[PDB]
RNA sequence: UUUU
């Protein structure tokens, strides 16, 4: 098998992909881990507002979904 | 009566489940925890609007989202029997 | 833990997100490794290999058996 | 989490689930997220709606903390 | 608990989703999970008269009870609830 | 503890519970405990006529998780003192 | 550390954001690590929905539940 | 994984 948070401490300095439960999406660089986030998109999947961030720390009590 | 003592004496037994997302899951309980997670055999899933329908062989619901159970009379009936010979 | 591997099964969160996909790993907090997922939207669109976090979870699946059916309920 | 160290005293924006967002000086961070800011500005649509000269807003409403 | 003043009584749960729901208290636990039995739900409206549900043994996880209360039998019987109207019950909002 | 005990000094005075699905409920404070589940007897609905689903109900268990407010006459808190215990509360937390 | 702000604020009057589009002025006169609160002589605004009215109502002593607490202000 |  394969260990969920193995997988993701392999993902840090290479780009992830967040889902949230809500219709919110992040993709930037993975820096660690409630996430932090360089060089970050967000995107709202409703409205298709995007925006960027240089850096971020991402609660995350609201993620879904951690896609390499 | 605690309730999980109730939960837990339904095992085996047919039970209906309904979520906080409005669907419902009629099945067999197989196995409970104390979280109150449910795992359920032979399902008729409900969807809200009780448009749609799924028949699943088996599943797992996290019981944070349960709103509540519906336990057959003889259950209750069956535990309060236990508990007062129990007594003596 | 009262509950797949390598099989194909089904996904719902809380706030309503549904998924399917290959289950090829997870943990005692139930976080999932899936594969080859697919969202169902509110059609689909393909998500690959996913992390999905336990404390979303509502309902766990497997899909071989599985199928819509007509009401079966007698009115 | 050398994020805290870089953004500590400098300007930030913080966005709260709800979409409202607040921008001032990080006085301070706990592991729940709740935080401290000096001077904060709240933006409603994007738009300028309040002024505090300090706040404490309470972790659990909080989406993310961005650097500006 | 206070709860258990209400025993082996009818009583009458609000659920945070605005559900009446009255019967037998036959159990629950610190977290305010409830077994009623002989229970059954009121839908009181304003459109139409009430309906009454029968629900036999429910089981109702405690996250979702908001109120718990003890019916007074006399009370009770002096009310008509069948030509009985009224607003439904909000939702929780948390 | 803080909280519980002062509302352990509220018992036998009569409060006001404001809920969070917007339903207020009059009554006399009888039980409180640690989760601030509250038991009120004599309960009134403020708007009863918008809510006639507990006229039959005298004696109330709320969880403490629905409550928005609790409001109270200011004549049976002592400020100066619910202060200090605050301030002690605190300092034993520390 | 966050709540050495609020730790300020004993016995002055605060601004407090709830959720559901309510607001509090009042006088802190005890909280804890929850952000339950005890105001005084509170006010309290309801925001009706661009908003459709306000409610303005006055509280002698007032116990306030932390979660409905998005922020806490100087007035 | 039920009341912060």
């Amino acid at each position: 098998t394969i260990l969920p948070l193995e997988l993701i401490d392999k993902c840090i300095g290479s780009n992830l992909w967040v889902i949230m439960k809500s219709e919110r999406e992040f993709a930037g660089t993975l820096v660690g881990f409630n996430i932090v986030l360089k060089d970050v998109t967000e995107y709202d999947t409703v409205t298709g507002v995007t925006e960027k961030h240089s850096e971020m720390l991402l609660n995350g009590n609201g993620m879904c979904m951690l896609i390499p | 009566m605690l309730p999980l003592t109730l939960l837990n004496a339904t095992q085996g037994r047919p039970i209906l489940v309904e979520l906080k997302n409005g669907e419902t899951f009629n099945g067999h309980l197989e196995n409970c925890d104390n979280y109150m997670n449910l795992t359920l055999r032979e399902v008729i899933r409900t969807m809200p609007d009780g448009d749609k329908f799924f028949r699943l062989p088996e599943c797992y619901i996290r019981g944070n989202n349960i709103k509540y159970l519906r336990i057959q009379d003889e259950v209750l009936s069956q535990v309060a029997k236990q508990q007062a010979q129990q007594r003596e | 833990s009262i509950l797949y591997q390598d099989q194909r099964i089904q996904a719902t969160f809380t706030g309503g997100r549904q998924i399917t996909g290959i289950l090829k790993g997870f943990d005692q907090l139930m976080n999932l490794v899936l594969d080859d997922v697919e969202e169902q939207l509110r059609a689909i669109r393909k998500l690959g290999l996913v992390v999905v976090r336990g404390t979303t979870l509502v309902l766990i699946a497997p899909m071989d058996g599985s199928e819509e059916i007509p009401n079966p309920f007698v009115q | 989490n050398e994020f805290l160290n870089k953004v500590i005293g400098k300007k930030v924006l913080i966005r709260l689930s709800s979409g409202v967002d607040y921008k001032g000086i990080l006085s301070c961070l706990d592991g729940y997220m709740n935080l401290a800011l000096e001077r904060t500005e709240e933006y409603v649509n994007g738009k300028k709606t309040n002024v505090y000269g300090d706040a404490f807003i309470r972790g659990n409403n909080v989406l993310y903390v961005s650097a500006l | 608990m206070s709860l258990a003043d209400f025993m082996e009584q009818r009583v009458q749960v609000i659920t945070n989703d605005g559900r009446v729901v009255l019967g037998s208290l036959k159990g629950f636990d610190h977290t305010t999970n409830l077994i009623l039995s002989d229970s059954f739900e009121r839908i009181i409206s304003m459109d139409q008269d009430m309906e009454t549900i029968p629900l036999g043994v429910y089981l109702l996880r405690g996250e979702n009870v908001a109120m718990v209360g003890l019916v007074n039998e006399e009370l009770d019987s002096e009310i008509e609830w069948t030509k009985i109207r009224g607003e439904a019950i909000p939702d929780v909002v948390h | 503890m803080l909280f519980y005990s002062f509302f352990k000094t509220l018992i036998d005075t009569e409060v006001t519970v404001e809920l969070k699905n917007d339903m207020s409920i009059r009554g006399i404070l009888k039980s409180v405990d640690q989760f601030l589940n509250v038991k009120l007897e004599n309960i009134s609905v403020v708007d009863a006529s918008k809510y006639p689903h507990m006229a039959a109900v005298k004696d109330l268990f709320i969880r403490g998780s629905v409550v928005r407010y609790v409001h109270m006459s200011s004549a049976y808190v002592d400020t100066i003192l619910l202060a200090d215990a605050c301030r002690r509360d605190l300092a034993n937390n520390k | 550390e966050p709540l050495d702000l609020v730790r300020l604020s004993l016995d002055e009057i605060v601004y407090v954001k709830l959720r559901g589009d309510r607001e509090l002025n009042g006088r802190l006169h005890a909280y804890d690590e929850h952000l339950n609160m005890v105001l005084g002589d509170a006010e309290e605004i309801v925001t009706i929905f661009k908003a459709l009215k306000t409610i303005r109502k006055h509280y002698e002593m007032l116990f306030v539940r932390g979660d409905s607490v998005i922020l806490i202000a100087p007035p």
